[PDB]
């Protein structure tokens, strides 16, 4: 039973995830 | 490698605000509060004491 | 053979600062108490301090 | 030549006192994380530590106490009988003297 | 050492963890726009509800701030902390603020910018973790208050010890403190990468570049008694004229133009160095506003040196460069202005370079003969390489029309170098 991106958008808000947000800190580096 | 430590993060204990109480974590394990019957006989006596 | 230089790479660095490497030489070997609480230190040099 | 070693209660380092002074090795797993705030704060004002002094005055343990276990303070005496004795019991000991 | 000293060290790397209430008083009591007993009775989230009107308020001036919505200012940045996360991803958090920092450098007379700012300085604790690249980015802005607040909040590094004294001062910087600032010789290097930081990633304006250059020919000007100190201070200034010359703006390259003119003023230099200030001139130099700018840099340049050689033959690949980006006639019209600055070391450079490479228009020197007025060794030089031009070329009437103006002015000059190199007599036969 894989999850729906939808209920994992609410897990990541719910359960304090910072793993996402790290991976989009350090995604972009002088993208101009 | 899986290696990680306490990590406090001094924003839980300590608040934010100054006008926020400072939060009271709790551990009720029993080897945390070594003397129970020695204790509360101090804290009984005191009280027959204030009573007095 | 995990070792102190690698650790405090992997280490976040709220305890990778508190591991205090002093250097007091003039003395004697440091006794070392800690408070009840770790919140403060208490050296007894073997000499004087 | 380290002289002693003693661990932070609340963090996970331990301090060793060498002849050149003070080292903290990391360890991951040497302190409790969950602390108790009514005996022990690393994060204690002034105004809650000198409250707490005063308290831990009055709750303060006498030097009696001090035995094997600290479950025997509260207890009955050895010496004494197991079960209590009626007033009619012990009137059948003064029938036994 | 002693004990107290190492303490400091300690001290200073745990100055943004909060270990007690006041240790969180005193570090949240840092604000940007609040006052102090405001700025610590207030939560991370009322502070975070005005931040998130001011990024979109400031994505609607310019939309490069859309990227810092979802990484820096995301209701997920609220928990974490710089001291609670490790090593390999502070330095990602530490270079985002600083990609910000360069991308809001420019605005910051608004108020919107300002309210922007204020959430970084208290959740990312930048006024004591990174005070360089925020103290750089607004130095530009010394005059106004927002400066003067910033003194206020942050905690100084070793390198800005010249505005010890106006921290918390009621009157601002002033000129003269900001060239004492630049003064030292390891923070030019400093501002070095802080500017070609700003020039890659392409976020250069007038006001910074302004006072860059304000303070760049000051520091040329302090230091032009002591030659040795001058010597330590060209390979900076002309890397930063080198990576300034490189960017494609309309204002770097003005601002280059700048600092290559009183550099060389204030210390004449090598003429391969000099002939290599010309090449990266003349490489990138499009914009219309610059090419006057260009032209009178280039003048000035070769009037720095003096030796000889100095108003010698050009070579062929700067010369041609030369060709392409300035015309005869766009060098001819900006000499037929009445100010008619002192281009007399190029003019007689650049017309050898003509008799020797092209060999075909004459013209030109007759027009640019009749506009500047020239001294006596550069005429001896231009008839020189002239005569030399008598005897190899075809000689064509235009030749005899160009020695025709060289003996209705001052005619002993061209006799004495033709009994130097040749007969007088010999000048009618061979033209």
């Amino acid at each position: 039973p894989p999850p729906d991106e939808e209920e994992q958008l609410l897990a990541k808000f719910v359960f304090g995830d910072t793993t996402d947000l790290q991976e989009n800190l350090a995604k972009f580096n002088a993208d101009f | 490698m899986k290696i990680k430590t306490i990590k406090r993060s001094a924003d839980d204990y300590v608040p934010v605000k100054s006008t926020q109480e400072s939060q009271m974590p709790r551990n009720l394990n029993p080897e945390l509060h070594p003397f129970e019957r020695a204790r509360e006989y101090t804290k009984a006596l005191n009280a027959t004491k204030l009573e007095r | 053979k995990v070792q102190q230089s690698e650790i405090k790479s992997s280490v976040d660095v709220s305890t990778a600062n508190k591991a205090l490497d002093l250097s007091l030489k003039e003395f004697g070997p440091y006794h070392i108490k800690y408070a009840k609480n770790g919140t403060h230190l208490l050296i007894t040099g073997r000499k004087g301090h | 030549k380290v002289e002693n070693l003693g661990f932070v209660p609340f963090e996970d380092l331990l301090g060793v006192g060498h002849q050149t002074g003070i080292t903290n090795l990391i360890v991951p797993g040497a302190g409790e994380a969950n602390y108790d705030a009514l005996e022990l704060n690393p994060f204690e004002t002034k105004k809650q530590r000198q409250e707490q002094e005063v308290r831990t005055l009055l709750n303060k343990l006498p030097a009696d106490t001090i035995t094997l276990d600290p479950n025997s303070i509260g207890s009955v005496d050895k010496r004494s009988s197991t079960i209590r004795l009626n007033a009619k019991d012990l009137a059948q000991t003064t029938m036994d003297a | 050492s002693s004990l107290s000293d190492q303490l400091a060290q300690v001290a200073s790397n745990n100055a943004t963890v909060a270990l007690d209430r006041k240790r969180r008083q005193k570090l949240h009591s840092a604000s940007l726009i609040y006052n102090s007993k405001t700025a610590a009775t207030q939560d991370y989230d009322f502070i975070f509800e005005n931040a998130s009107k001011a990024l979109e308020e400031l994505s609607q001036i310019e939309p490069k701030f859309a990227i810092f919505s979802r990484t820096l200012f995301s209701e997920s940045s609220i928990s974490l902390d710089r001291n609670v996360q490790t090593k390999e991803e502070i330095k990602d958090l530490d270079n985002a603020i600083n990609a910000y920092l360069l991308l809001a450098s420019s605005k910051w007379y608004l108020a919107p910018t300002l309210h922007a700012t204020e959430w970084l300085v208290r959740r990312f604790q930048i006024h004591v973790k990174n005070t360089e690249m925020l103290l750089l980015s607004t130095l530009n802005y010394y005059q106004t208050p927002v400066f003067k607040r910033i003194l206020s909040i942050i905690k100084l590094p070793p390198l800005f010890n010249c505005l010890s004294n106006f921290v918390r001062s009621e009157k601002p910087p002033t000129a003269l403190t900001m060239i004492k600032l630049f003064n030292d010789m390891d923070f030019l290097k400093l501002y070095t990468s802080y500017l070609d930081q700003c020039i890659k990633h392409n976020a250069t304006y007038t006001n910074q570049l302004l006072f860059t250059t304000c303070c760049f020919i000051n520091v040329v000007a302090f230091n032009s008694n002591n030659d040795e100190k001058l010597n330590q201070l060209v390979p900076i200034l002309l890397e930063i004229s080198a990576k300034l010359l490189a960017s494609k703006s309309k204002d770097c390259q003005i601002a280059a133009h700048t600092i290559l003119v009183v550099f060389a003023t204030a210390l004449p230099l090598k003429k391969t160095i000099i002939l290599a200030a010309m090449e990266t001139i003349l490489s990138n130099l499009d914009a219309k506003e610059a090419k006057h700018s260009a032209l009178l840099t280039i003048c000035k340049l070769f009037q720095t040196l003096k030796g000889q050689g100095n108003v010698d033959q050009l070579p062929s690949k700067i010369f041609k460069l030369f060709d392409s980006k300035f015309d005869t006639v766009s060098i001819l019209t900006f000499l037929d202005k009445e100010d008619k600055p002192v281009c007399d070391k190029f003019i007689t450079s650049y017309t050898r370079s003509i008799a020797r490479y092209d060999r075909s228009k004459l013209n030109i020197i007759l027009s640019l003969l009749k506009k500047i007025r020239l001294e006596r060794y550069e005429v001896r030089l231009i008839i020189t390489d002239l005569i030399y031009l008598s005897e190899i070329l075809e000689d064509k009437s235009q030749l005899v029309e160009l020695f025709e103006y060289f003996i209705s002015i001052n005619e002993d000059l061209v006799l004495k170098c033709l009994k130097s190199l040749g007969l007088t007599g010999x000048x009618x036969x061979x033209x």
